[PDB]
């Protein structure tokens, strides 16, 4: 689970 | 900074 | 009695081009006989005037290249409603959803966004005064991308209305509009979320075309705007039926970005990600490159609001606008960036997917 920041913080899943 | 590869920005950050 | 209207920030007028904008319900019949009535005037005074385009779908009116001593006269004619002089733009799941993007050349055979991207024939440019497809990719990649995408299983539809240094007119991207509108009612589909990732001074008509096409049911996200000032001072980012998107940072902090950053205000809905964003680069098939700006930001909402518009297709544009706001990160952003009067009035939202 490597995800970028942003991706993260919209809540997407990894 | 340009990465040529999706795996290439992955060992950089 | 008509109007005459102007960008107020100077740099970016663009003087001998006009818009004469109609009153709402214009045939474009009375709307032809209005241009060539302009053009017989004009002629018999001894002037030269070019009609570039005339509009339907969205506004009634017309595009025309002449000199402003014909405006005085030009405002005289039946049915007119205003005149607005020609401006420049800047550049800043999903599945039964298209998305629109309004913006600079794309490389749509990039390994992000092949199949994804389709390029319209569409383009409207100004002359300038890899690189030139930048700006575009990155947002196609940031919106729908196989590896760095909020929306990946979302289409896109992309129309050219910035040049190879990202710059664009207030006809270019009103004409752009008009076309979504007829393509729509030629080949009618789903879910539309158009996104605008350009900015140009305050502009009664590309606000009015905006409200126009929002009350036609369309999607319409654009971005904040660059210029570390209030979001009601830019077009298409004043107008109220649109979703303003603001940048923030990692820290959740606004993003800065040299001496100017995002812009705010009661105009701005929400803010997301837009500093450091990952995404496809135009230098090569499978590159990429970290971008920033309110384009960006946008580009997520856009990710989002399809994602959110596939899953409850029936939604109205101010029940998705509440989903928007509901599920955002409440009260995280640093409000002592923004100046003292503007914290109340600018919304402390960063957009997030439902969990
Ligand atoms: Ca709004």
């Amino acid at each position: 689970c490597r995800l970028p920041w942003n991706l993260q913080r919209i809540g997407l899943p990894c | 900074t340009v990465f040529t590869s999706w795996e290439e920005y992955l060992d950089w950050v | 009695t008509a109007t005459f209207h102007r960008c107020a920030k100077d740099p970016w007028r663009l003087p001998g081009t006009y818009v004469v904008v109609l009153k709402e319900e214009t045939h474009l019949s009375q709307s032809e006989r209005t241009a060539r009535r302009l053009q017989a005037q004009a002629a018999r005074r001894g002037y030269l005037t070019k009609i570039l385009h005339v509009f339907h779908g969205l506004l009634p009116g017309f595009l025309v290249k002449m000199s402003g001593d014909l405006l005085e006269l030009a405002l005289k004619l039946p049915h007119v409603d205003y005149i607005e002089e020609d401006s420049s733009v800047f550049a800043q799941g999903g599945s039964l959803v298209e998305v629109y993007l309004l913006d600079t050349s794309i490389q749509s055979d990039h390994r992000e966004i092949e199949g994804r991207v389709m390029v319209t024939d569409f383009e409207n440019v100004p002359e300038e005064d890899s690189k030139c497809d930048s700006h575009g990719t990155h947002l196609a990649g940031v919106v729908s991308g196989r590896d760095a995408g909020v929306a990946k299983g979302a289409s896109m539809r992309s129309l050219r209305v910035l040049n190879c240094q990202g710059k664009g007119t207030v006809s270019g991207t009103l004409i752009g509009l008009e076309f979504i509108r007829k393509s729509q009612l030629v080949q009618p589909v789903g879910p539309l979320v158009v996104l605008l990732p350009l900015a140009g001074g305050y502009s009664r008509v590309l606000n009015a075309a905006c409200q126009r096409l929002a009350r036609a049911g369309v999607v319409l996200v654009t971005a904040a705007g660059n210029f570390r000032d209030d979001a009601c001072l830019y077009s298409p980012a004043s107008a109220p039926e649109v979703i303003t998107v603001g940048a923030t940072n990692a820290q959740d902090q606004p993003v800065t970005l040299g001496t100017l950053g995002t812009n705010f205000g009661r105009c701005v809905d929400l803010f997301a990600p837009g500093e450091d964003i990952i995404g496809a680069s135009s230098d090569c098939s499978t590159c990429f490159v970290s971008q920033s700006g309110t384009s960006q930001a946008a580009a997520h909402v856009a990710g989002i609001a399809a994602m959110m518009l596939s899953a409850e297709p029936e939604l109205t544009l101010a029940e998705l606008r509440q989903r928007l706001i509901h599920f955002s990160a409440k009260d995280v952003i640093n409000e002592a960036w923004f100046p003292e009067d503007q914290r109340v009035l600018t919304p402390n939202l960063v957009a997030a997917l439902p969990p």
